[PDB]
């Protein structure tokens, strides 16, 4: 319910700035290793909420290997979700092999559909 | 010999389930009554027939 | 509010009731019955507890069946249309000493005596209030209280000043069993005889409770095995992903 | 009957999933297994390893909790009693 | 086909119970509402063998009710497991919810099913309390009369809503038939949504504790989750046998064993103990208008939540202050119950008040704020820049 | 797609009462199922309204009703509107009934929906004699006394199950309170079965009074069927309220005035007028077990209909012998309903036999022999050799 | 959910008749028309011809049911009276 476009815009704010990132990059980096999703095997982008248009065309755009990759990745934190145990260490995700892949697909989803209802709510100047 | 013992009880379900319900027969009763007998023996000079038979005695 | 407002607190006493597996002192009944004809019955009423349900729990069936023609109740009227009067059989409900509560009220200096019928579950503490505040009537109020005239001190009644003066003393009542009657051992056995009179049921509640407990806990546990069992399949399944080739 | 509307979970062929491949699944009867396998170790290994990491989100608002409970019923019986009727006395009037 | 997929009947109860694709990943959680099932049925037969020998007169329903308890057959069984099932249904009913809002399954598919959760929710409420209004004791005449005459605030109508509400002047005989048919009606009405959950659950099927979608591996209901739902089934048996028997006048109160008298008030009049906290909330308000807006403003509350949840990912599975503040809200739950059962004494009013205003801070200004600080904190963590 | 199709509960809606599509040669014989419906509707709005005001025991229950039709408000319009209501109601059903037994409903796809019919007749009747016996007047006792007695003659058990139905010995407090509990219980069962009714009748659609198929041209049941249903609506309200304000009591008997009393005979016992043919049946066996089994087997013998239908083209829309014999089966119920209400006497009991007798014989011996001779008259009056 | 049984009415679309070719079918609007037309010819030739179609089904039997109630209910009549008791008792037993 928040789409992407605000939290990139936030999140570039903070990025480019010396100080807030330089505060902030380390507070995020420990809740990512608290969260616990790596424990599982999942990437982030395999958590967002695939159940709206925009979501689903991204999921469309998305590649054939990626996307099977994907499936995998859900199926096995399924798996291990059903036993309450986690992975093995050497099959969780690493930081480097935690990327953002589904971020441009939604990202140019949302500019597609914000386009489409400004231009919807178009009004000429005559 | 369990296959003796699959081919009597467990391999038609009349079967089994006749033997489930003769086992709920009998488990019912003496269930019945061995829990009336350890509560009595437990609740011993307390029950009204101790008391009745220290009024007659 | 004050410690003085809520009434002291009645400590645990260790009743031969108190505990899953146990039951009722039945002679403890039979004598705290004879204590509340003796003594309670003069103020208090029992106008749920039938004749009938006494046989068989504190007394014989005919020990029973004295003392409910010892009483008169209202018969149907004769065939002039006249009321009549009849003596008690076990059908009926053991009487109140007053016929309305204006008698009551009038005969107790204002207040009203409440029906013992279902008094250790209408208080909180139970068969410790009842015992408790009994026994707790200290021979002097303390220091600074303004008693109101008509009125005792008593620390477990909430507020303190309770309309009942204290009405057991030692061997008032003498026992058919030659117990010591004393104070102490009158109010647990009336505290033992309230307590079958509201809850008539507890031994044979207990009895099932046992049955009940016994059956479902291993019902429980087997059904965690059978669970296990068919989740056996799907906990030990693997997943192995070798990737498709590009096409 | 009438269709009715896309939803997000079809039925046994049609769930509405992404397509699968490579992807491998292995399992073996439980009438050929051992149920209760492992209960011992899971009982005492799995379970501290699941206490350890779920226990301080549920045991600080727990202690705040408690602490302003316990905090709050001290003071109530304080002003109740008689070496706090001065502030009492205060605190309401 | 198959004849329990052939059958006009047998095809919903096979789509519903036996062919339902759930996620694997579920777990003990998702047991309760199988478990508010037989509560809901538990309840609604007992009741029936119970209203077989009730009398709903007021010089009757008191004594109707011993007559139950000490003259019927096995009476105390059937008046002990309606009252502590009740109990039950409701400590249920509250994990239910409480799993709901954890693991985000309230969130945008499943809006209906979370309003009409909401709408089931409020209807049980008043069918325990007409039920309660029905044995007629003294914390339950006392109880009838503050909650009826809540709804003389109403500037208005106010007067003439709760004379036709009393059916006379105060709480006496019509008052009581009426509780009495009404505490039969409305479980009806429950079951008939109780359908509709069940309609509105069933096009987008159960959610998962991932969050995740749960389509790529899914289970047919039969012979997975009716044992696991059966392992519950009997834990809550067990745990309802031990408190009827052994201890069955625990939950309850000792003053609904003092006949109703409209002369004498008990001193401390509170409900039963899961109407505790919204109790505290109507008391918080220093007025009676605003206390009963605040206090169905309290329970209409969980219906913004499908709109200032405002994060990516559904449920607080991955999340750590959304793990913290969800706790601070369920023990700040805990101590508005207990704050309902004091009296209005100094501590415990601005305990309320605070508490109070946790709970609706919770929905309107937690939620979203946490939602968005763990959104740019999951971009930032994992994006280089 | 439209709103209407694609929500939840709004598709049921328009799947069953809007975009519905029926024959558009039904007539108005097809009324009689909305009719039913609004029947059932009046039946329980009426009774809810009745029992906030009704007392149960058998000291107040007359008293009660007579407390409902003298001081609470409008209450003679409740009392008389739901007990000419359930009159209305049986008239309708009895037309439902007869239509499809007419039309040939019962036929091989319907069979389902003819059997879940026979359920909710015998749910129907079963309601009806219990709140006929919650007024405890004087034909209720003697009604209740001789129904339940009946079952005395089942030769091991009958004794346990009597008074295991009566709660005692005789009827009495206990039994009351039992009827009225099942009174109140029961039509939501009738509900629950009319929407399994309808789920049966969905899957195949509606009849039609040719008998032929009627895929061919159908038109949606919203602004045709609505408007073509509220005229029998409003005309079943017009003659409902004639019977309810202009004679109340025109259909009932005066001894239901009379307070209940076992001391006192009335000596005629009968029940209420749709009882009445089954009542002659019973009455019209010299025994008691197998007067019983006759009772109920002439409820039951409607489940034998589509296996003793022996002809090819559904209904007697078309065959001449079929409409004499079947309105000879409708004037024989009429004069068995006739025979029921009038003393055991010399000429009532050979014309209760024999009509007893043409009930059964039209489901088992007439409608076989008859349809299998139309259908080779259909044959031979067509083909030449 | 999944397909059930095949039945015998499908919907809008593909209800389950035959295929239809050459039958064409005019309508006109209901607001430019007359309702309430030939209800006066309707009331008194069709009513008279749907009545002289179905009515010897229904009065037959009715007049046979009829007459017979009719002389039951006489000789129930006629042997409670004081001209028929020395047949009352021979009758009944
Ligand atoms: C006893 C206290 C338990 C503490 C030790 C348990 C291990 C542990 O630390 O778990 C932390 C654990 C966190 O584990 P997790 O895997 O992160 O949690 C995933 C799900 O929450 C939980 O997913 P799940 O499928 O595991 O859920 C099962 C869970 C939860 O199951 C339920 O929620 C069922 C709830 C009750 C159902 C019956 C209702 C009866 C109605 C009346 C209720 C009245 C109250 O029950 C259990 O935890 C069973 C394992 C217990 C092991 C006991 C070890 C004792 C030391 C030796 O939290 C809990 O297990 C809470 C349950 C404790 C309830 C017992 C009291
Ligand atoms: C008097 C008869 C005068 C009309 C006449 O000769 O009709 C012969 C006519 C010959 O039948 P048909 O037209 O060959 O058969 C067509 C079907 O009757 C079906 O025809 P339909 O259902 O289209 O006709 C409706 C009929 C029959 O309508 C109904 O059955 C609806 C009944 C409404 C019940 C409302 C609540 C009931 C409350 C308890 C009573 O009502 C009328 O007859 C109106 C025409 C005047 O017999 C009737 O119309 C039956 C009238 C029964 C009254
Ligand atoms: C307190 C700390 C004590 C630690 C106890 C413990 O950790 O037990 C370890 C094993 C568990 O054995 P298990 O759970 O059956 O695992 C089977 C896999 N094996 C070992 C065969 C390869 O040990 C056991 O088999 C324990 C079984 C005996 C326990 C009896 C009840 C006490
Ligand atoms: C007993 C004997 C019966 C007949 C023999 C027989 O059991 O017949 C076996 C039939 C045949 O099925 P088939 O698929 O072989 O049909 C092949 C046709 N060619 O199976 C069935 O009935 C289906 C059974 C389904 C069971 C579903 C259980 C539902 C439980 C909940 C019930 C409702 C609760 C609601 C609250
Ligand atoms: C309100 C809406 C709620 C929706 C969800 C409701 C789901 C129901 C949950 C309640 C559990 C019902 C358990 C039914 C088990 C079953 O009937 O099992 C049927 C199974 C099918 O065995 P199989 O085919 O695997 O056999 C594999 C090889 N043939 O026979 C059994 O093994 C019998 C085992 C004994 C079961 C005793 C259960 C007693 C239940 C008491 C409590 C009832 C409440
Ligand atoms: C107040 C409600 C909102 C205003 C109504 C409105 O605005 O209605 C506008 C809607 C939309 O209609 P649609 O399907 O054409 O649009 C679909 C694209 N959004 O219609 C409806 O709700 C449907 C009405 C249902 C009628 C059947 C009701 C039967 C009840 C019994
Ligand atoms: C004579 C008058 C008596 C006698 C002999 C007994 N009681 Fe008691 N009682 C009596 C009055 C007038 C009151 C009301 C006092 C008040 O202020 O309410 C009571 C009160 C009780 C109570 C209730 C106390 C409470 O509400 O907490 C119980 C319990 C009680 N009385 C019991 C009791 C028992 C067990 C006796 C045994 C001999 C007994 N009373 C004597 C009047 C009188
Ligand atoms: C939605 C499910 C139900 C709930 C939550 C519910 C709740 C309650 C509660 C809390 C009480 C008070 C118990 C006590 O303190 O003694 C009660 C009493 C009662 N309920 Fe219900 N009830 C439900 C269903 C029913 C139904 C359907 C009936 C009627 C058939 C019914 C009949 C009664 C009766 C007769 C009492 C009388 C007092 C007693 O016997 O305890 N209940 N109910
Ligand atoms: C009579 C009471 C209720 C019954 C019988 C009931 C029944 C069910 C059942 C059987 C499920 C599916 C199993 C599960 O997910 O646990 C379910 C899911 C759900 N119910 Fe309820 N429910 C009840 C009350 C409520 C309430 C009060 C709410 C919340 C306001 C609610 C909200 C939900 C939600 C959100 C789900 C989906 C949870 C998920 O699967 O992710 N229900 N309900
Ligand atoms: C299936 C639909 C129903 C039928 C056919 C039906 C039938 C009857 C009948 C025939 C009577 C006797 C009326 C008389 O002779 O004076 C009666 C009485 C009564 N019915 Fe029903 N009833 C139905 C539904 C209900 C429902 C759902 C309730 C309760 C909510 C109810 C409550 C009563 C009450 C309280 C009486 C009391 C006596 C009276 O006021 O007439 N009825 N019912
Ligand atoms: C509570 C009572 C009932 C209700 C609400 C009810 C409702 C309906 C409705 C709405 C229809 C569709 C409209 C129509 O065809 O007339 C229908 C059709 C039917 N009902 Fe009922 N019904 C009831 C009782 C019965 C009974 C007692 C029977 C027979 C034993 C029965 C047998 C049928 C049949 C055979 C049809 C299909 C007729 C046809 O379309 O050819 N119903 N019912």
């Amino acid at each position: 319910p928040q789409s992407f476009t605000s939290i990139a815009r936030i999140g570039d704010y903070i990025l480019k700035s010396p100080v807030l990132s330089k505060l902030c990059v380390p507070v995020a980096n420990q809740f990512i290793n608290l969260a616990g999703y790596k424990k599982l095997g999942l990437k982030f982008d395999d958590l967002i909420a695939e159940e709206n248009p925009i979501m689903q065309t991204a999921l469309r755009r998305l590649p054939e290997d990626e996307s099977y990759a994907r499936a995998y990745r859900i199926i096995r934190a399924h798996q291990t979700e059903l036993t309450h145990h986690l992975l093995p260490r050497n099959e969780w995700i690493k930081a480097q092999e935690d990327v953002p892949y589904l971020l441009p697909y939604i990202l140019e989803a949302e500019a597609a559909a914000k386009e489409k209802d400004e231009l919807d709510n178009i009004e000429v100047s005559k | 010999s369990f296959s003796s013992l699959y081919k009597t009880f467990f391999k038609r379900n009349a079967v089994f389930v006749g033997t489930i319900f003769a086992g709920a027969f009998v488990f019912q009763t003496v269930f019945d009554t061995a829990i009336t007998s350890w509560y009595e023996n437990h609740n011993k000079g307390k029950l009204w027939k101790d008391v009745k038979a220290r009024i007659a005695a | 509010m004050t410690a003085a407002e809520h009434g002291l607190h009645a400590p645990a006493y260790a009743w031969s009731h108190n505990g899953p597996f146990e039951t009722f002192d039945h002679a403890s009944i039979r004598r705290g019955y004879q204590v509340y004809r003796e003594v309670c019955a003069a103020c208090h009423s029992l106008d749920r507890v039938a004749w009938r349900t006494l046989v068989g729990v504190s007394h014989t069936n005919e020990e029973v069946r004295n003392m409910a023609e010892e009483f008169e109740y209202d018969d149907e009227p004769d065939e002039q249309g006249n009321p009549k009067k009849r003596p008690g059989k076990l059908s009926d409900y053991i009487p109140g000493p007053y016929p309305n509560e204006q008698a009551a009220r009038a005969a107790n200096q204002g207040a009203l005596p409440p029906d013992l019928s279902l008094i250790v579950k209408a208080r909180h503490g139970g068969c410790d209030y009842i015992f408790s505040l009994l026994t707790g009537y200290p021979d002097e109020p303390p220091a600074g209280v303004a008693l109101p005239p008509g009125s005792n001190y008593n620390p477990y009644f909430p507020g303190g000043s309770i309309a009942m003066a204290r009405v057991l003393f030692d061997d008032m009542v003498e026992y058919e069993d030659g117990t010591p009657a004393t104070t102490s051992q009158m109010a647990k056995d009336v505290t033992t005889f309230l307590n079958w009179c509201a809850e008539p049921e507890h031994d044979e509640r207990k009895r099932l409770g046992l049955k009940t407990v016994i059956i479902l806990s291993s019902l429980y546990l087997l059904s965690i095995w059978v669970k296990k069992f068919k989740w056996a399949g799907i906990k030990t399944r693997k997943f192995v992903f070798n990737p498709p080739k590009p096409r | 009957g009438p269709p009715s509307g896309k939803t997000y979970m079809g039925w046994w062929g049609h769930m509405g999933g992404p397509k699968q491949k490579g992807i491998t699944s292995y399992a073996v009867s439980p009438y050929a297994q051992k149920p209760l396998q492992g209960i011992f170790h899971n009982a005492v290994f799995n379970s501290f390893r699941r206490f350890k990491s779920q226990f301080l989100y549920v045991l600080i608002p727990a202690g705040i909790y408690w602490y302003w409970w316990k905090n709050g019923n001290e003071y109530n019986e304080f002003l109740y009693s008689k070496a706090g009727r001065e502030e009492l006395e205060r605190v309401n009037v | 086909m198959a004849f329990r997929k052939s059958n006009v009947y047998l095809s919903l109860v096979n789509s519903y119970i036996i062919d339902s694709p759930q996620p694997s990943s579920i777990n003990y959680w998702w047991n309760m509402g199988s478990l508010l099932g037989l509560c809901l049925v538990i309840q609604i037969v007992t009741g029936i063998f119970m209203a077989m020998h009730y009398s709903s007169n007021i010089e009757l329903a008191f004594s109707s009710v011993e007559h139950i308890m000490r003259d019927v057959h096995n009476g105390y069984i059937l008046r002990y497991l309606h009252a502590n099932g009740a109990s039950f249904f409701f400590m249920v009913m509250f994990m239910h919810m409480a799993k709901g809002l954890y693991y985000g399954s309230y969130r945008s598919p499943r809006v209906t099913l979370w309003n009409v959760g909401v709408i089931i929710f409020i209807l049980t409420i008043a069918t325990a309390f007409l039920g309660y209004c029905c044995v007629y004791g003294q914390m339950s005449h006392w109880g009838a009369t503050v909650i009826t005459n809540l709804f003389s605030a109403i500037p208005f109508v106010g007067n003439d809503i709760v004379s036709w509400l009393w059916g006379g002047f105060s709480v006496s005989n019509p008052t009581i038939q009426r509780f009495f048919a009404l505490h039969y009606l409305v479980p009806f009405i429950i079951a008939a949504m109780v359908i509709m959950h069940l309609m509105a659950l069933h096009i987008h099927g159960s959610s998962n504790p991932l969050g995740i979608t749960g389509n790529l591996d899914r289970i047919p209901m039969h012979s997975y989750f009716i044992f696991k739902d059966l392992v519950t089934v009997f834990l809550f048996m067990l745990i309802l046998a031990l408190f009827v028997f052994y201890s069955p006048n625990t939950l309850g109160h000792p003053d609904n064993y003092i006949p109703g008298n409209p002369l004498v008030t008990p001193a401390s009049i509170v409900p039963e103990w899961y109407l505790l906290p919204f109790y505290a909330i109507l008391r918080s308000i220093p007025d009676k208008l605003l206390g009963v807006i605040t206090m169905f403003a309290a329970i209409l509350v969980l219906l913004v939540l499908p709109f200032t949840d405002r994060s990516v990912v559904r449920g607080n599975t991955f999340k750590v202050l959304s793990k913290f503040f969800f706790f601070i809200f369920v023990f700040n739950f805990v101590l508005l119950g207990q704050i309902g059962a004091c009296h209005v004494e100094v501590p415990y009013v601005l305990m309320g008040q605070i508490a109070t205003f946790i709970y609706f801070a919770y929905f309107l200004i937690i939620v979203p704020v946490i939602s968005t600080i763990e959104n740019v904190l999951f971009y930032i963590g994992r994006v280089n820049k």
